[PDB]
């Protein structure tokens, strides 16, 4: 016999620990795997896919949930009017929960990276006009009016021309720890603020829909991270 | 920031509790000092939602058996956990010649000894398991149900001819390893109705996530 | 989709649309000569270089437009607000990014521009007989901006019909939403006050009125996100 | 006279008297293996590396001696108190510096020493029948220290007659005053808690009782100044 002294942790079972143990079926040769199109190797691949951002997450009615996918723009709105507004909070509840990005974050404790919202105008072809999308980094509350909003990073979007514009959120870091009621989860804090404004009124010729909708597509950029796992899932498996 | 915590193996690792057998000295449930547990990785609540992120998966699993008394006490009782390779018949009595058949891997351990652990290879005769099957495996409704996805069956029991002396509770933990996923699909957003299919409440459809007042008011 | 991450902030903005670099110059630090020659000005690269996301303004069928004043807008909220308050001299470039979340069923156009030394002028009484220099609300409208009362004359007798002669970018809803402008430090002095003199103003006016067939969220949110490029300060207090 | 200045602090300490380096090892960071292998621990070089000057204790003809517990002592006051509170794992060396302002007309001797894992033990009731583990006041006496009740047995049945077997330094008034000790991180774990387990204790006992012919300030101030050498933390909360 070769000399051995046992160290603490002997006979111990750590759910995370991953050493090994014998195969229940030694001589079993698991049918080889063939080639299945589109394998995933790291969830972060997914976090870069654009998914529909339910910015219009207001109608809760059962047969309206489909409206949450898009917000509208129309003749009724006059220049300057604020169209919509949401936060850069891929994690936290809000419009982001609809995106795959969001849903994955929920399975993680903290993260950071650059985001990328896209806006698709689905109105008539004959429709024209300018919308002003503006991002206000953490802190500076939602710009008072359209004017002042423009004095900061913004993009004037013209659907008369390009029917789809993309805005990049510089960086959001959900790492600034916190402790609410008892759910001491690393609260964003870094809630950027995207606001979309009516730069010009909605313009359409006689014969076209005097109201259109805009779909929003978000997704994180290449430089996105996720740290710590958290199996928080309200949708759980139930025995028939 | 190392993107390693976002891999597939780092997402699906970690020993989770998937089974909890119960051998009460006397009562209703498992009145024969033994019970048959079918390997079901959904024994872990939030697991379903997760794996179901993909359409095809491949993996192995390391099962661990933490058994004690309901109180949490350790006792000098010897147990035998047996594995029923999908295809072989399971025990039906406290001495069905099933526990005898060698082709059914058994593993004896006392409660004195630390948890027992073993590895089950990727069973399925297919290239991979598949959480979804849009068809019928060539009276009754056999839809969505995929045959070959059966990982096997663990049959726990108190060694010996006579019943056990103390009440026992065997908890079964399983950590899957070496995972490969394919065809990512939308993330479940409606509560689950049955372990079987993806049916959902046909009226109680709620929005993917919380809602607000007006789209302009944050 | 591609989220830029420069700081403890992470905006999920478009991959890389078109950005108008102001007056054709990237904001930089400084050669080796200023309003301080035996005073090497510390250049905040720490938390003074992250993303700030101002409280989104709501665009209505009637918004007259808004405006913010730099550097004031941020001397409020932020560690950049910490610097601008505890320091005497200041020099800093910028980079604004205005985003607009709306649907393909809406429509409008916003003219977003940067106007150096944006001096306001109220009604001057009512008809025009009162040398009342605008309130401390119009000269430095914090981080929540301020609305134009006379969009046509940009509140300073200058026609907006010509505002494009400044670093600007359009935001036509049917064609885009996000718009970007990189502003370089523009002043007649190397180092100027960061609390009393506002190097410029950011305007964002609805040139083509917002509109939507009845039933769509009537207010489209305009999210202004900005990043301080090459901050510089001298002598703390 | 020569004042050392490492941080926004400036102690006007002696030019360079004698300092006892603990167990003969300068506190350092770490090779490339710890209680965190896929977790590169950020090393606070910022404000976590400056001079801290604890509230001077007054030495009387009767002081029984005092003691502090590291890292606790500072988790209180300081940005190093910020770190030790918002971080999980911790590893840090030190450098204490005890000074004594007195006149050539006073006299005394202080034994200053570092004792790893300094476990206290109160009276155990009164005579010795009560398993009462000392209060949360003796286990972590903040930044104001705590007094010995039984200096002879260092409050732990160990004879002070042998305390010199630890990193120590004497402070005999007629010969000096300032004394220094550089403590290296001493633990049975690479990274340990910085809030519950106190890596050690700093004792400072009057072995030769303070004294002065009547008429001199009877209380001589002992000023403990310390500097965190090679702070290290992992995972914030």
């Amino acid at each position: 016999g070769f000399p051995t002294e046992l160290k603490p942790g002997t006979n111990q079972f750590l759910t995370t620990d991953d050493g090994v143990s014998a195969p229940i079926l030694p001589n079993f040769y698991p049918t080889p795997c063939i080639h299945i199109p589109g394998e995933v190797r790291n969830l972060l691949e997914l976090c870069q896919v654009e998914t529909i951002l339910e910015v219009n997450n207001v109608p809760t009615n059962a047969t309206s949930l489909m409206e949450r996918l898009r917000f509208p723009v129309s003749a009724q709105a006059g220049k300057g009017e604020l169209c919509a507004v949401f936060r850069a909070d891929p994690g936290r509840s809000g419009p982001w929960q609809s995106t795959l990005l969001g849903q994955l974050c929920g399975y993680y404790t903290q993260w950071s990276g650059s985001l990328e919202v896209t806006f698709m105008f689905t109105g008539s072809f004959m429709a024209t006009g300018k919308m002003l999308i503006a991002y206000t980094p953490p802190g500076g509350p939602l710009p008072k009016d359209r004017a002042t909003a423009m004095l900061g990073t913004h993009v004037i979007w013209d659907f008369g021309l390009q029917s789809s514009v993309t805005l990049v959120i510089p960086w959001i870091s959900n790492t600034h720890y916190r402790a609410h009621a008892r759910d001491g989860v690393f609260d964003y804090y870094t809630t950027g603020l995207v606001s979309i404004w009516y730069q010009t009124n909605y313009v359409v010729p006689i014969g076209a829909p005097n109201t259109a909708y805009i779909i929003a597509l978000a997704a994180a950029q290449k430089n996105f991270t996720m740290k710590l796992c958290k199996d928080a899932s309200d949708i759980l498996q139930t025995g028939t | 920031h190392s993107t390693a915590e976002t891999t597939l193996d780092s997402f699906f690792s970690r020993a989770g509790l998937v089974g909890e057998i119960d051998l009460p000295l006397e009562g209703t449930t498992n009145p024969n000092g033994y019970a048959n547990w079918d390997i079901d990785i959904t024994g872990y609540a939030q697991m379903r939602r997760k794996v179901e992120l993909f359409t095809y998966m491949r993996f192995d699993a390391e099962f661990t058996f933490v058994a004690c008394t309901p109180t949490g006490g350790v006792v000098p009782q010897l147990l035998q956990y047996m594995f029923v390779p999908p295809g072989a018949p399971k025990p039906d009595s406290r001495e069905s010649l099933a526990w005898q058949t060698a082709t059914n891997p058994s593993v004896f351990v006392k409660l004195s000894d630390p948890p027992a652990q073993v590895s089950v290879p990727f069973m399925s005769p297919a290239s991979a398991y598949q959480w979804f099957y849009d068809g019928y495996p060539t009276k009754d409704l056999e839809y969505g149900a995929c045959p070959n996805n059966m990982m096997g069956t663990f049959s726990v029991r108190t060694v010996g001819t006579s019943k056990s002396k103390y009440p026992l509770v065997v908890r079964i933990y399983m950590r899957m390893k070496h995972v490969r996923a394919w065809i990512p699909r939308p993330m479940r957003n409606q509560n689950y109705l049955f372990k079987a299919n993806p049916n959902y409440a046909g009226n109680s459809i709620k929005p993917t996530g919380a809602s607000r007042t007006a789209i302009t008011t944050l | 989709v591609a989220q830029l991450t420069i700081g403890n902030s992470t905006i999920t903005t478009q991959e890389a649309a078109n950005i108008i670099v102001g007056y054709g110059e990237w904001p930089s630090y400084c050669s080796d000569s200023d309003a301080t020659a035996v005073d090497k000005p510390t250049r905040p690269d720490v938390s003074v270089n992250r993303f700030y996301t101002l409280d989104t303004k709501l665009w209505e069928k009637s918004s007259k437009g808004w405006y913010w004043k730099f550097p004031d807008v941020l001397t409020e909220t932020g560690v950049f607000g910490q610097n601008a308050q505890f320091h005497y001299l200041y020099r800093s470039g910028f980079c604004i990014h205005v985003q607009c979340n709306a649907s393909k069923f809406h429509q409008g156009a916003l003219l977003v521009a940067i106007l150096p030394e944006y001096v306001i002028g109220t009604v001057a009484g009512g008809t025009g007989t009162e040398d009342s220099h605008p309130p401390y609300k119009q000269t430095q409208p914090g981080a929540d901006g301020f609305e134009l009362q006379h969009p046509y004359v940009l509140d300073a007798g200058i026609p907006i019909s010509q505002l494009t002669v400044c670093p600007h970018q359009w935001i036509n809803l049917r064609t885009n939403n996000c718009a970007t402008i990189i502003v370089p430090y523009i002043n007649a002095l190397p180092f100027d006050s960061a609390l009393n003199h506002c190097n410029f103003g950011l305007l964002v006016v609805p040139i083509s009125p917002l509109d939507y067939d009845q039933g769509a969220t009537p207010v489209i949110p305009i999210t202004i996100t900005l990043a301080p490029m090459c901050s510089e300060f001298a002598g703390l207090r």
